[PDB]
């Protein structure tokens, strides 16, 4: 979850619900009539939200990705990371090797001053 | 350009409950007329058990002879 | 619910009379209760049930514009239908009408979903290598500080000696 | 269903609020006739994969904005589309881990 495309999906079904709410509100209750006040701040207060979620869900499709970057170059560029990604896990097994070298040296070379420490006793 | 499924809307006012629907149905002298027959009909008559027995047949729903065979004494 | 117990009786031996596993399916199996066929497409086409409003022109973003702004206008054209004449057949078509639009507003978005899909593929290497190479570059800062350390503890040595 | 009260009433108008919600909007994108495998056919080049990962394309790594501010696909976009305080944000397109 968490996606633009869920928060688009959930303000359409919000879109649907507000149609529903709204009619079945503005027909159920009203003034009787002649040949109230609460019922028209209802349709005011239900016309702005129905407006305002438009509007969000006309946002959230302009900020989706185009019509451009079509499947192609997603999968070239993906094969173009697999080989960027091979010689920069190859890179990183050069360095580890030196560095392997350099501590099995120091490591050996720490080891002989303490058998000498200790023989001298 | 058109939105998708537009459609043509009806016939601007046909036949509605916004209209009033009396005054088209020629029901307003009435009305304006009206807006006891039991003391309507007393105007004729005395006054208005076995009563009730006449309204519980209304919810349910030879006279020579008997003149003849009517033979009772005055005192 | 039960256990295969067929294939337990048979598993209870030695040698090689035990059982193989079983070959691939490439076609129609019958887990659960649904079908799931294999070689689906991921988003099974509106021409496979309902009707379809959009050519092959296909602009995604333009025609979900249009499809919200005609999701809209056939609200207000329902409350034109609830205002003039209730008992018109148009209603029943009308309440129909916005549901195919729904339904078109949903499937185009579920076509974002295998790009969406690929996309974060796309920048999960990216920030794969990423981190791959700055792994390389700390380490390299590393290696080089303790060589320099090791050299200056050389170069303190025979100012000892 | 049967009746609909103040106070639920305002309960349901909180509630789509919350999950809904000078101009600060994005930038538009016109129509595009130049797609890569399609439209434009272009034999697989160089200059196409180093602008998608290098450089700012408005469609494809992410989505610009007025008051200059670029936003990649993996952050969450905080805009205001009325002239109210509420703001509309974004989650982000890809969410990683």
């Amino acid at each position: 979850m968490a996606d633009r495309l869920t928060q688009l999906q959930d303000a359409v079904n919000s879109l649907a619900d507000q149609f529903c709410n709204a009619i079945g509100v503005l027909q159920q209750c009203g003034p009787p009539a002649s040949f109230a006040n609460p019922t028209e701040e209802y349709a005011q207060l239900f016309a702005a939200l129905i407006a305002r979620t438009a509007k969000d869900i006309d946002v959230l499709i302009d900020s989706l990705p185009s019509e451009e970057s079509t499947a192609a170059l997603q999968a070239a560029s993906l094969y173009k990371l697999e080989e960027e990604n091979h010689e920069a896990a190859t890179c990183l097994e050069d360095v580890v090797y030196r560095g392997d070298m350099l501590l099995e040296k120091i490591q050996s070379a720490l080891a002989d001053i303490a058998q000498s420490q200790l023989k001298t006793r | 350009g058109p939105f998708y499924l537009m459609r043509e809307l009806p016939g601007s006012t046909e036949l509605t409950g916004s209209t009033n629907l009396i005054t088209h149905y020629n029901l307003e002298q009435a009305y304006n007329k009206f807006c006891d027959l039991p003391g309507m009909i007393d105007l004729p008559g005395s006054h208005d058990l076995r009563s009730l027995i006449e309204k519980p047949p209304i919810l349910s729903s030879g006279t020579m002879l008997a003149g003849f065979r009517l033979h009772t004494g005055p005192l | 619910m039960q256990y295969i117990k067929e294939y337990t009786d048979e598993n209870i031996q030695e040698g090689l009379a035990p059982k193989p596993p079983p070959p691939i399916k490439d076609s129609y199996m019958m887990f659960g209760n649904q079908f799931q066929c294999d070689d689906l497409i991921i988003r099974p086409l509106e021409s496979q049930g309902i009707e379809r409003l959009h050519p092959m022109q296909f602009d995604h973003k333009k025609e979900l514009r249009k499809l919200n702004m005609s999701i809209l206008i056939n609200f207000l054209d329902l409350l034109d239908i609830l205002i003039r004449s209730p008992g018109s057949i148009k209603r029943e078509e009308k309440l129909e009408d916005l549901k195919l639009l729904f339904v078109h507003v949903h499937h185009l978005i579920n076509e974002y979903r295998p790009h969406q899909a690929r996309e974060t593929l796309r920048v999960m290497m990216e920030v794969q290598k990423r981190q791959r190479l700055e792994t390389a570059e700390r380490f390299q800062k590393h290696l080089e500080r303790v060589i320099e350390m090791i050299q200056n503890c050389l170069a303190s040595l025979p100012d000892d000696l | 269903l049967s009746r609909n009260e103040i106070i639920q009433s305002y309960l349901s108008r909180q509630s789509s609020l919350l999950s809904s919600s000078a101009r600060q909007l994005h930038v538009l994108v016109p129509q595009s006739p130049p797609t890569d495998l399609p439209g434009l056919t272009r034999e697989v080049t160089q200059d196409d994969l180093d602008r998608i990962q290098a450089s700012q394309w408005p469609g494809v790594n992410g989505c610009q904005d007025t008051q200059g501010n670029w936003y990649d696909w993996t952050q969450c976009i905080s805009l205001d589309p009325h002239g109210d305080d509420g703001r509309l944000n974004i989650l982000p397109y890809v969410c990683l881990d």
